[PDB]
C-alpha cells in the first residue's frame, strides 16, 4: 500500500534530477561529444 | 494490557523506544546514542555487502577492493559508505563522550 | 574515479531526498513539541 | 562524591578567617551569579546530585512545603531548558533566596552515616 | 399538559402539569449563569441566587439552581400548596433588589465559598469542573458555576445588584412548574404578584472549544481521577440525542458492582482483564450551543492509567467503524430510560423545562424524544462518530496519581488509527 | 484446545446409545488403565491443561479440600516422575476414584464463556 507513493516519489525525483543533470552538464556528456570525434 | 506491553518482544521494544521515560529537558546532544547505533548498523550492513566481494588473501585483498570499486554494481558506494562511516562512527562517539 | 559521474548524480539525488526528509522532520518535531514548548505551570500552595 | 560535610567544613574553615573571607566571598557570589542556575528558577540545593542514598534520605525527610516548592522549581527549570528560554531578572531567583534549605538535612544524614561507619569499624 | 402561558409582560410560564406527580414545584429562572459572568464578578450569579433562595418560605422549600448557563430559585411544595409557592417566588423576585440591598452577604459568601471549596475537595467535581474550563479557556464559559474562593471574597451588593438588573428582566426570565395542579390558577396567581423591570435579553457570551490538557497531579490521593472528552453536540443541535446515544454505547462501569462482570459495554469486559479501572462514566454534557462528550474515570492503580486511556480511546474509534447494531439498540434503549429517569421528580422536570425554555426556546416531551432516538440507525451514529470523535481534538483533565497519565500527544493520537 | 463442552457432548452422544457404549466403554476403561497416569497418583482431571483462562478460572473456583487433594496428587506425580518409580496397585488411584471432580467447574466456565461470545456477537 505504501509502496505506491514511495515508487511515485522515486520515479518523479529520478526523472527530474536526470533531466536537470543532463541539461546542466549537456556539453560535457559522452552522448553529445561523440559526434565531434566521429 | 496493550499488545505492545503484553508481548515479550514488543514489551522490550516498548520499554526501550516507545514509553521509555526520558527527561523532558534533554537537548539534541542526547540523540547521538541512537545515531551511533544507526552508524553501527549501517557499517555492519556495508561490511556484509563488502564481505560478499572482498577477498581476505593478501595478494587478492587490494585487487578485490578495486574490483568492488570498478566492477561491482554500487560497489564504490558501499566501499565509501563503510570507509567514511568508520570516521563518522568515531565522530559520533567522540561527541557522545 | 570511474564512478565520478554516477557518484555525483547519486549524491545529488541523496541530498535532495535527505534535505526534504530533514525539513519535514524539523517541521514534525517542532509540531509534536508545541504542546510541551507551550506548556505552562502554576504553583498555588496555602 | 564529596561529602556535604567535608565541603561545609572547608567553607567554615575559610569563613572563620576574614583574611580569606573578604577575598573569596565576593568571588563566590560572582561565581554563583554567573553559574546561570538562578536564572532558571533553581536554588543551589536543587542542583545537588539526588541519586545517592544519603541525598535520597535527606530529600525524603524534607518538609512538605519545601518539598513542593523544590518540585515546582525543578519542573520550571526543566521547562525553561526545554524551551531554551530564561526567566528575567524580575522572575529569577534573587541571591537572598538561596537559603541552603536542604543543607541541614543532608548534614544530619551524613552525620548518621559517619556515626554508623565509625561505630561498626571498632 | 406542557402548555405555555405568556403574561401581560413577556414572561413565559411553562408548566409540565401532570396527574400522579408525588409533589409539585415552581421555580423562576433567569438565563445568567457563570456564562454571563467575568473573572472579577465570577460567582455573583450563584451568590445572588443563594440570597434570594435564603429568604423565609411559608412552609415551602426554596432551593437555588446554579448552572453554567441558567440560574434561578425553585420552590417545592405539596400539590395543594403550589399557588402559595407561586405567589412566594413572585414576592421574592419583585423584591429581589430590595432584599439584596439590605442583605448582608458575609454569611452567604462564606456559604458560597464553602460550596466552591467542597467542589474542589471532591475529585470528580474538580476534574469535571476543570475539564469544562480547559475546553473553553479564554471565554466566560470556562468560569466555575459556583465561582472560586478568591473571586467570591471580592463580591459586594453592588456587583449583584448590577447583575440582577442586567439579567433579571422579563425577556431573560422564565417560570417553570410541575405537578398535579391547574395551570390557569398558577398563571393567574403569578400575574397578580410578579412585578419585574423590562429589559432586553442579554446576548449569550460566545465560547469555543480548545483541545487542551490540565493536570493537577496529586500524589497524596488514593486513586487517579481523569476525564477525556471532545466537542460534543450541545442543546439546539440535531445530534443532541445522538451524542447521548453514543455515550450510552460505552455507558457506565464500577468494578465493585455486582453488574460489572456481566455488563454489556465492550470496554467493561476489556478493563477487567487487569482490573484497569475502578469506575468510569461516559456522559454528554450539553450547554446552550456547545457540548462536551467524553468520559470520567477513577483509577485505583498508579500503573494502569495509560492502559485505560489507550483502551477507552481505542474503543471510541469503534464509533466510526465496526459499531454493532446490538450496541446502538442497547444505547438507544438505555438513553431513553435514562432520559425518562431524569424527569421523574417534579423538581428535576422543573429545572429541565426552565433550561430548555431559556436556552432553546422550545421543549420536546418524552414522546418526541423517543420518536427521535428510535429513528437513530447505526449509520447515523457512525457519521456522528467520524464528525465529532474520529481524529477530533480531545480535552483532558486529571487530578490524582496522574504520573502515569501519558501526555496529550499520546492520548490524542489514539483518537485515530 | 478442544472445549471440554465439546468432548462431554460427544461422550454423551455415544453413551446415549448402548449399541456404541457396550463397544467403546470397555475399550475406554482399558485405555484409561493403560494410560499409566493412575499409577502415578493422578486422576484424569489432574492431566488437563491448566494454562488456559477457562481452566485457570475453573481451578480458582475449586473447593478448598479438592484443591488441596489435587495439589498433593500433582506433587506426588512430580516426585514419582523425578524418582522414576511408580505406586503399586495398592497405592495407585483405583478406577472408581476417577470421579471427574473438575468437569462441572470447567463446564460452568465454558458455558459462561460461550454465553458471552453468543451475546456479544449479535
Ligand atoms: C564498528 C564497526 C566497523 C568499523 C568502525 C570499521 C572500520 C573500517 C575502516 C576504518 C576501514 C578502512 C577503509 C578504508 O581505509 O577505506 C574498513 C574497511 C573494511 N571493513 Fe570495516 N569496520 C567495521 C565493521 C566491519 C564489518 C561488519 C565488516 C564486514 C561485515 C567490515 C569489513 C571491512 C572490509 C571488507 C573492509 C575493506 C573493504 C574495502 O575497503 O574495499 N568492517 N573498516
Amino acid at each position: 500500500t505504501i509502496f505506491g507513493g514511495a515508487f511515485a516519489f522515486q520515479g518523479f525525483f529520478d526523472v527530474a534530477v536526470n533531466k536537470w543533470w543532463e541539461e546542466h552538464n549537456k556539453a560535457k556528456l559522452w552522448k553529445n561529444v561523440k559526434g565531434k570525434f566521429l | 494490557m496493550p499488545t505492545r506491553k503484553s508481548n515479550t518482544y514488543l514489551s522490550l521494544v516498548n520499554s526501550y523506544l516507545i514509553d521509555s521515560p526520558q527527561p523532558s529537558s534533554i537537548n539534541y546532544w542526547w540523540n547521538l546514542g541512537s545515531l551511533l547505533g544507526l552508524c553501527l548498523v549501517i557499517q555492519i550492513a556495508s561490511g556484509v555487502f563488502l564481505a560478499m566481494h572482498y577477498s581476505s588473501n593478501i595478494e587478492l585483498a587490494f585487487d578485490s577492493v578495486e574490483h568492488i570499486m570498478r566492477d561491482v554494481n554500487a560497489g564504490w558506494l558501499i566501499r565509501y559508505i563503510h570507509a567514511n562511516g568508520a570516521s563518522f562512527f568515531f565522530i559520533c562517539m567522540y561527541l557522545h563522550i | 574515479e570511474p564512478e565520478h559521474d554516477d557518484r555525483k548524480k547519486w549524491g545529488l539525488k541523496a541530498l535532495v531526498v535527505l534535505s526534504s526528509l530533514y525539513l519535514l522532520s524539523i517541521w514534525v518535531k517542532r509540531f509534536k513539541w508545541t504542546p510541551i514548548k507551550n506548556r505552562k505551570f502554576r504553583f498555588d500552595p496555602p | 562524591v564529596q561529602s556535604m560535610t567535608s565541603v561545609v567544613k572547608a567553607a567554615n574553615f575559610i569563613l572563620a578567617r576574614p583574611t580569606l573571607s573578604k577575598i573569596i566571598t565576593p568571588l563566590a557570589q560572582k561565581f554563583t551569579a554567573y553559574a546561570g542556575y538562578r536564572e532558571m528558577g533553581l536554588k543551589f540545593n536543587d542542583l545537588l546530585l539526588e541519586e545517592t542514598p544519603i541525598m535520597q534520605t535527606a530529600i525524603k525527610r524534607l518538609p512538605s512545603e519545601l518539598n513542593y516548592s523544590r518540585n515546582f522549581r525543578i519542573l520550571t527549570a526543566h521547562q525553561l531548558a526545554l524551551s531554551h528560554q530564561l526567566l528575567p531578572a524580575e522572575k529569577a531567583v534573587k541571591p537572598e533566596e538561596d537559603d541552603n534549605y536542604l543543607i541541614p538535612y543532608i548534614l544530619e544524614a551524613e552525620k548518621e552515616a559517619f556515626e554508623k561507619a565509625e561505630l561498626d569499624n571498632i | 399538559g406542557v402548555k405555555y402561558t405568556t403574561l401581560s409582560n413577556g414572561v413565559t410560564v411553562a408548566t409540565e402539569t401532570n396527574p400522579a406527580a408525588k409533589t409539585s414545584s415552581v421555580g423562576l429562572f433567569f438565563g445568567a449563569g457563570s456564562r454571563s459572568e467575568h473573572s472579577h464578578s465570577n460567582g455573583i450569579s450563584a451568590l445572588t441566587t443563594n440570597v434570594l433562595a435564603s429568604q423565609s418560605a411559608k412552609g415551602s422549600l426554596l432551593t437555588a439552581k446554579n448552572d453554567r448557563e441558567f440560574n434561578g430559585i425553585i420552590a417545592q411544595t405539596t400539590n395543594d400548596n403550589i399557588t402559595e409557592a407561586g405567589k412566594l417566588i413572585a414576592s421574592i423576585a419583585s423584591n429581589a433588589v430590595d432584599i439584596v440591598e439590605k442583605t448582608d452577604l458575609t454569611k452567604h459568601k462564606q456559604y458560597l465559598s464553602a460550596q466552591a471549596s467542597a467542589v474542589e475537595a471532591d475529585p470528580k467535581s474538580k476534574v469535571l469542573s476543570h475539564l469544562y474550563s480547559s475546553a473553553f479557556q479564554g471565554y466566560s464559559l470556562a468560569l466555575p458555576t459556583l465561582g472560586t474562593t478568591e473571586s467570591v471574597e471580592n463580591l459586594e451588593n453592588q456587583d449583584s445588584l448590577r447583575h440582577l438588573a442586567k439579567h433579571l428582566v422579563n425577556n431573560n426570565t422564565v417560570i417553570a412548574a410541575s405537578g398535579n395542579f391547574d395551570h390557569d390558577k398558577l398563571a393567574d396567581a403569578i400575574e397578580a404578584n410578579l412585578k419585574i423591570a423590562e429589559g432586553v435579553k442579554p446576548e449569550i457570551k460566545p465560547a469555543s472549544f480548545l483541545g487542551s490538557e490540565v493536570r493537577m497531579r496529586d500524589d497524596t490521593l488514593p486513586k487517579a481521577y481523569i476525564s477525556i472528552a471532545v466537542h460534543g453536540e450541545g442543546l439546539n443541535s440535531p445530534n443532541y440525542y445522538l451524542a447521548k446515544v453514543a455515550a450510552a454505547i460505552y455507558g457506565d462501569f464500577y468494578l465493585h458492582s455486582t453488574i460489572a462482570k456481566f455488563t454489556s459495554p465492550k470496554l467493561a469486559s476489556i478493563v477487567q482483564e487487569y482490573n484497569i479501572v475502578e469506575s468510569y462514566n461516559h456522559y454528554s454534557k450539553s450547554f446552550s450551543d456547545t457540548g462536551i462528550w467524553g468520559y470520567y474515570a477513577e483509577i485505583a492503580d498508579k500503573f494502569t492509567v495509560d492502559d485505560f486511556t489507550h483502551f477507552s480511546l481505542k474503543e471510541w474509534n469503534r464509533l466510526s467503524i465496526s459499531i454493532s447494531e446490538a450496541e446502538v439498540a442497547r444505547a438507544k434503549a438505555q438513553v431513553k430510560t435514562a432520559l425518562a429517569k431524569e424527569l421523574a421528580n417534579s423538581f428535576a422536570v422543573t429545572s429541565d423545562i426552565a433550561e430548555k425554555v431559556l436556552l432553546v426556546g422550545h421543549r420536546q416531551s418524552l414522546r418526541e424524544a423517543f420518536e427521535k432516538i428510535d429513528a437513530i440507525k447505526v449509520n447515523d451514529v457512525k457519521e456522528w462518530g467520524k464528525s465529532k470523535v474520529w481524529d477530533r481534538d480531545i480535552v483532558i483533565s486529571g487530578t490524582g496519581l496522574i504520573e502515569d497519565l501519558l501526555d496529550y500527544n499520546r492520548n490524542r493520537n489514539e483518537m485515530a488509527m
